[PDB]
């Protein structure tokens, strides 16, 4: 997005990112940069140890034996990818990680969760992973030579609006990685076809004045509430409370049977 | 995931000391229990389709409302997803039985299953009832005495029963 | 001619342990790739190494984009 | 973790499959190996302190300069010697973990991954640790399957460092 | 085909790794199971004709309509019976291959992959082949490890069919 | 991929016949050599770095033109690439020794290597000579009677020798 | 790709000795010419749209069969593709002028261009005629004496003319 | 290579853009630096032999064990000394190439990429080459822009080694 | 946005490397250009109204139809004239921003990206703005590096419009 929304949302680096294309007759440093970009984006910005590097796959990429898409596929099918994104993760979290790493976006629909779940159950991890890389979406956006990059913050064709909002649930910042087993943030949002408010970068903070307590910190409590007292006006509720009233607010939410969806510093 | 051995290893590495003698003898006792563990895994695996189908049939018999039109197991795709969920739960129970540790069952299957069900409207209590049906069906299969060397499999049966209960508790 | 180590999936299917080289020509701008973010760099003979299990996909991909599969050779 | 049981379940789960006879044979091999591996771990544990001190002295003998030249990366002072003894103790302790787990998985996760950056940043020669591992391999006093499994882990570390 | 040895190599090659103690343990498990598998295959192929004939007859008795109603998919005529006996022989032969190989790889390679859309295309009910495999389970006469491994492969085919 | 068992299985399935008594006896003899095969794989793996590095140093001792400037082994990236290739060939030879069949070394490493080396300008003769040096080192280490239950390993050494020759002939 | 400095650096590294005094002095002469190199690049870039559009207009006035229906430049998509091609060639010619080496032009622009045009049916001879028209317009823009510090720019003009002839020869 | 002109063209080509004033300023900075870089390459070349022998001798002084310890990776005999002088000459020559090119491109292309695998494989400690480069930076005797540019390349090599 | 300093850092960051002599030369080129760019921006700022009014008047002279044809996109009435002077002022102000920044980055971020579909949806002829930019080019009265940099931004806008 433009700068004025980008600084607020903390997506300036994503907006100014340039797609990396491995051209013909590329030099050694270009292949090095392409390999580094693939490792950064497919492995979700983890500190990749040299012992976890795919030496044979990057050799084939260097020697023009395979394309960038094939190297992306080799990294995605690698046991390193399995260990940090599949073997200790629930299936819904795993496929949103696949969507972020391979297509650069958040899941659009619960049917996309229904897909890749049956596909896993019928054809294994390899077929399920190949679905993303062989998809029509991967071909027009990245092709055989462009490193995949995150696209959820920009308006795409055949895109649902929720994708942009849901993007901030899967991209938590430039200095973030997908490293810690964790559950998806999009489960209820995808299942019930909703959208969650975006609280990223500086968007989450709210005015404090003299209303915040001793340590001048407000917390936003997003809860799901029903009538258990006073009339409930909305199913969704947001509560801004100081630190000193955080335990009391939590306990009275608990005794009303209200489900807490999120707590963030505001 | 962890197995029965790596679980002790990870705790020891975090504490930064070698496994004590007692931990080594405990793992050795697990080793002496290994053939019966493999037999139980093989027996549940060999009857897995029968286990899932019979448990599902019994579950839909006592809960006609699951398969009633508008019910959560109505329509072919939802019913197929339901049978898939039964099969998935049974498979990770066998994985947990094989490893001697519940991490694969917890991390891959049970983590997030409850709120997935709640979000989607899949009745977790009915899933728990189906898992309980697979429980006794598989425990009779594991404890079947004919065509196997005799011995006490009560400890293995208790462990497999615990995995099934953990699954039943997680989905509800 | 290398590649089979990484192109063939880690699944040990004997059928899947077969890769083939596709020669494609005439990768034009068509109505199928109007919204392609990347641009076509070569329209002459390009060589794509395809494992057996994805030959169904790739030829479809080639056929939507106007590419002509002129030859297919065992690797 | 690179251990036979986790490996078998990882392969099956990646394939979305039940545990077949292939996985059962993996467990059978793990069972056939585990007692020898466990008593190798206990033999290494009971002799661990003497092995580490002996391994440390062997490194000091083969590379005498490490005990003389000043520098943070050397063992000239008592602080450096404690760091050296702690490192060799780490090598031996995760090797026992490998014997308990039946694979190189403890070595990979705890020690092997990123060790090259460590030895480069703090200018530690990997050849020192290779000498420590060679002493341990030559002085653990094991036999048979215990020797074979323990030597495989020690040589795995040796090959990783070189 | 999926076998203990090849799966160990394939996952080691996926990681660019040499064969560690984990793969050696898998091979040891394969070695422990291999003699029983070879002895089971020999025993199964000795009376393979009797087993196939009895299994075909068991299917005919369990499903009498197969020998009565006309149809390409039924065994009313001799052509249907020859096709049926050939199918049972296919199932039994690939099971012996599985016993030899040490995994369900031959079944997946030659029989399991694509069997359901074959059965749908040619209107063959999987229940027929389940009865045949159940007869093979009940009348092979194997004991010990050979019985357990052969039954695991036979139950794998049954579970894939049903 | 094929191992020693699936190779005869594939041949038998193509002919659509059961394995004869002679084939099963040959497989039984293979099982009787299984301990020696595992020992050979373990010994080469435990000396992999030494074999590759000593062979590379010997390969650059003679034939000095590889490491002179303008040579193929000159510059750090190309030296690292050469060292990497020696280790890769050795790794796939161990895979072939482990499986008892040469399919893994040929299909994943050898087939297409000669044309690849010709296109890059890599001297196939020199890399074949390095493979020959790796051959001699590995065979000495496998045929080391110290610290092992002494026995006749002539058959497994001949198989390893055949795999190394296969690597050298395919790369030259 | 190389620049004027890295080209002799790569040649020296392959030969394996330091740059000679003559090579260093020649690069110093290149540095002296560098201001005129930057000015030429800037002048071509500032008239990039004019050069491309005027050359295309000239290439369609004569040779009218390109823009006639059925011609290769007929329809908006092909015409836009043709204009994009002229701009791309001009852009890579400026790249080669900026670097002082034609490697960017060869590797990233002209590589496979003849085969691309033969496979599309693009009349590469006509593309070469358009490139020559771009060449003459670009050369008289570079050699424009007013509004700039007078000097002999014959060498940089010859280098630019060589790049243009190289593009025209590759496409023809 | 990582030189200013090629990087400017690379970043312009990745966006599909003509060269603008930003790229022109890059070339102007390249022109400002090139003459100082070129006499520096000339001065380093003119004094190359003494610098290489002095750097090698400095390494032998700081690490005496390399002078008298048997081993292929050590310079005990002439063979190992020649190799050491050849390596230091490689370092110095590529540094002059970097001065000519105006960037760390030659160091990356010829020396930096893959150096740590070489050092690990042949058991050569990067501390040796760090001291050699330190000698070069202390005794090349340049001043001003030439010294700063030359020191940047030598420090770049030092940082990659450490 | 696109400046020598920011693009140097972004290129270095995408390759995960520290800033080397290449980026230092880029900054040096920026410094050599920056003083002339700043005083060019000052000269354009001081003469902004005369330049904007003269350029707008020049567009009206060369395109008289814009002054008597009725329509939202034309300057026949005062509202159209106000939009036109504001648009040319937008162009001139952003050009001064480019001179300050040392690159076309302000033009790309503020004006160039999306300019074509704005001209299309509001039926604004880019030839009008090209003539305005040509007047600014011919009447800014700058010299030397100031003229060169300022003209590069102006005809960058011209090239983007045509
Ligand atoms: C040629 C290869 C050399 C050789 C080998 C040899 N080995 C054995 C027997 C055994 N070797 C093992 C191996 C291992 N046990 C472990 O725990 C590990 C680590 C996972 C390994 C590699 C085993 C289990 C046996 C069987 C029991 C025993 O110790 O004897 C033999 C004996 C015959 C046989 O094949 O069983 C032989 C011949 N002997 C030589 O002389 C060659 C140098
Ligand atoms: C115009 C009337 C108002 C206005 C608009 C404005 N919108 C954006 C940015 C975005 N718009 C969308 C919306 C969609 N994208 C889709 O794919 C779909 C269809 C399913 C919709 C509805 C999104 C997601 C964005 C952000 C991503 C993108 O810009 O591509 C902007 C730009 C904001 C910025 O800072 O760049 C603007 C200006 N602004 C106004 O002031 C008008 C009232
Ligand atoms: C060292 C002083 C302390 C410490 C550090 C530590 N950090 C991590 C993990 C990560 N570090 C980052 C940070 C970045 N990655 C980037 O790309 C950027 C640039 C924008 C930054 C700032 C990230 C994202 C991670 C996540 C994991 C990853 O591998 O990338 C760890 C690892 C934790 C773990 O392995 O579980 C550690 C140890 N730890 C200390 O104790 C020091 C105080
Ligand atoms: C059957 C006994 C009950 C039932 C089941 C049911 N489940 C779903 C949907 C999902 N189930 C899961 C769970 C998993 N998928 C996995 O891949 C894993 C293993 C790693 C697990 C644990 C998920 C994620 C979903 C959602 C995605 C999907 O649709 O597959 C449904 C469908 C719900 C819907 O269509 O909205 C059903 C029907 N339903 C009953 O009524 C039974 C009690
Ligand atoms: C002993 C053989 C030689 C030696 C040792 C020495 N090591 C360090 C410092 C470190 N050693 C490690 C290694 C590890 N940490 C781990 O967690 C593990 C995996 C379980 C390993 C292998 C690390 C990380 C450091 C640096 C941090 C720390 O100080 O602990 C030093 C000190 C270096 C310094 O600058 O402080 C020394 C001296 N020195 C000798 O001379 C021996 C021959
Ligand atoms: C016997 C249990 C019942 C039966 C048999 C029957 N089968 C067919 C035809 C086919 N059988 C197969 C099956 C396989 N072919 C293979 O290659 C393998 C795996 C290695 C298997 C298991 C196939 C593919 C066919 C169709 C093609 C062919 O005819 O070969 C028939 C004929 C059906 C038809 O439409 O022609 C029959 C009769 N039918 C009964 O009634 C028995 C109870
Ligand atoms: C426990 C739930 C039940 C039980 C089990 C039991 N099994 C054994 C012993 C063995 N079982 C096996 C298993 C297999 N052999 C194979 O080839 C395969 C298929 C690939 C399998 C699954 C083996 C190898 C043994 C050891 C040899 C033997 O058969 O004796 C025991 C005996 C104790 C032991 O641990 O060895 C027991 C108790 N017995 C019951 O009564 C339960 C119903
Ligand atoms: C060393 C003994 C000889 C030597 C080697 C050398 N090889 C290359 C380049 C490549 N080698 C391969 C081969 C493989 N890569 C793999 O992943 C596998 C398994 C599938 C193999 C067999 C490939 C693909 C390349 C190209 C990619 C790359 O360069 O890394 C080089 C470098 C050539 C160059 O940089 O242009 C070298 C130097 N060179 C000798 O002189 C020895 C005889
Ligand atoms: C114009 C002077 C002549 C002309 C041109 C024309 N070209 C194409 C199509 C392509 N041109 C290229 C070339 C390149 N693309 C790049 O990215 C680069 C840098 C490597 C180059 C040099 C390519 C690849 C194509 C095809 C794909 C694409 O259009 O992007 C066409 C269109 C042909 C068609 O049928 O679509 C045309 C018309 N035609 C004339 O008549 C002029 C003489
Ligand atoms: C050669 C084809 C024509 C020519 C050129 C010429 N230019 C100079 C000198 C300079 N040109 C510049 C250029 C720029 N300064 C800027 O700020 C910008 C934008 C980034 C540019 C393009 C500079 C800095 C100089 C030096 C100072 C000066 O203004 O003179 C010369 C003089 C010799 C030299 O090499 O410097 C020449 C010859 N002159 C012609 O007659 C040709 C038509
Ligand atoms: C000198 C500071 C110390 C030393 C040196 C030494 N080096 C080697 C061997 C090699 N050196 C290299 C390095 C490079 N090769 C290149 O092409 C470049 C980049 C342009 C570099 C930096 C390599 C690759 C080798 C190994 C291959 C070869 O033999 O050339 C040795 C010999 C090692 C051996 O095993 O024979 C030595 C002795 N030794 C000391 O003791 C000094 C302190
Ligand atoms: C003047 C040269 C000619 C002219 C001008 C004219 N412009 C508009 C309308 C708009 N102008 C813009 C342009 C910009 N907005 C920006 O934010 C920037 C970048 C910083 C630019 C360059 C836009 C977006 C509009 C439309 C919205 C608006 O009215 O502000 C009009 C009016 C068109 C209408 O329908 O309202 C006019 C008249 N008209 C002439 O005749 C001159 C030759």
């Amino acid at each position: 997005t433009s700068l004025v929304s980008a600084q607020r949302l903390g997506i300036v680096a994503v907006d100014e990112a340039i797609p990396l294309e491995l051209r013909s007759r590329s030099t050694e440093e270009e292949v090095d940069a392409v390999i580094l970009a693939v490792y950064r984006q497919v492995l979700g910005n983890d500190h990749l140890m040299s012992q976890e590097r795919l030496t044979s796959a990057e050799s084939l990429l260097r020697g023009r034996e395979i394309s960038v898409r094939d190297f992306v596929r080799a990294v995605a099918l690698s046991e390193v990818y399995r260990q940090k994104f599949f073997h200790s993760n629930p299936q819904n979290r795993f496929i949103e990680l696949n969507y972020k790493h391979l297509l650069g976006r958040a899941p659009y629909d619960q049917s996309e969760i229904a897909f890749h779940t049956d596909l896993y159950h019928q054809g294994g991890y390899e077929a399920e992973i190949n679905s993303y890389i062989d998809s029509v979406e991967y071909t027009e956006n990245f092709g055989d030579w462009v490193v995949p990059y995150f696209r959820g913050f920009a308006t795409q064709r055949n895109q649902k609006t929720v994708g942009f909002s849901r993007s901030f649930q899967v991209y938590r910042g430039y200095a973030t990685s997908d490293r810690s087993g964790s559950r998806s943030r999009l489960t209820r949002e995808l299942a019930r076809n909703t959208a969650s408010p975006v609280y990223a970068g500086s968007t989450a903070e709210s005015l404090r004045g003299t209303s915040a307590g001793s340590r001048n910190q407000m917390y936003r409590l997003q809860v799901i509430q029903g009538a258990a007292g006073t009339r409930v006006r909305r199913g969704k509720a947001e509560y801004l409370v100081s630190y000193d009233n955080l335990s009391a607010k939590l306990q009275q939410i608990n005794r009303q049977g209200d489900t807490v969806t999120m707590i963030s510093l505001a | 995931m962890f197995d029965v051995f790596t679980r002790v290893v990870s705790q020891a590495d975090a504490r930064g000391e070698y496994l004590s003698g007692s931990q080594l003898d405990a793992l050795s006792a697990t080793v002496a229990e290994g053939n019966k563990r493999i037999d139980s895994v093989n027996r549940i695996t060999g009857n897995a389709s029968a286990i899932v189908s019979n448990a599902a049939r019994a579950l839909f018999a006592e809960q006609p409302q699951l398969i009633q039109p508008g019910g959560n197991a109505y329509t072919s795709r939802r019913m197929a997803a339901c049978l898939r969920d039964m099969e998935i739960i049974l498979r990770y129970v066998t994985y947990a039985t094989f490893t001697g540790d519940a991490s694969v069952l917890e991390d891959r299957c049970l983590n997030g299953l409850r709120e997935t069900y709640v979000a989607l409207g899949v009745p977790g209590a009915s899933v728990a009832a189906g898992v309980q049906k697979m429980k006794e069906a598989a425990l009779d299969i594991v404890n079947d005495p004919n065509g196997i060397t005799r011995g006490d499999c009560s400890a293995i049966v208790a462990e497999i029963a615990g995995y099934f209960d953990r699954a039943a508790a997680a989905v509800a | 001619m290398l590649g089979q180590s990484s192109l063939v999936g880690y699944s040990n299917t004997q059928a899947a342990n077969r890769v083939f080289v596709y020669e494609v020509s005439g990768l034009r701008q068509t109505d199928a790739n109007e919204n392609s973010a990347h641009d076509i760099r070569r329209s002459g003979s390009v060589f794509i190494k395809v494992p057996y299990a994805r030959m169904n996909d790739e030829m479809r991909r080639i056929s939507r984009l106007g590419g002509t599969i002129v030859n297919i050779r065992p690797y | 973790m690179k251990t036979p049981l986790t490996e078998a379940v990882s392969t099956a789960d990646s394939q979305g499959r039940f545990l077949s006879s292939t996985e059962l044979q993996i467990a059978f091999g793990r069972l056939r190996q585990a007692n020898a591996g466990l008593q190798a771990a206990k033999a290494l544990t009971d002799n661990a302190q003497s092995l580490v001190n002996g391994a440390a002295q062997a490194v000091y003998n083969k590379f005498p300069y490490t005990t003389q030249t000043q520098g943070n990366n050397f063992a000239a002072d008592q602080r450096g010697k404690d760091k050296c003894a702690r490192d060799i103790g780490y090598y031996l302790r995760i090797v026992t973990y490998c014997l308990v787990a039946g694979g190189t998985g403890p070595l990979d996760e705890y020690l092997i991954a990123g060790i090259d950056e460590i030895n480069r940043t703090f200018d530690l020669s990997p050849s020192w640790y290779v000498e420590a591992l060679k002493y341990i391999k030559a002085n653990h006093g094991l036999s048979g399957d215990a020797r074979d499994e323990a030597n495989s882990y020690l040589d795995y570390a040796i090959n990783a460092l070189s």
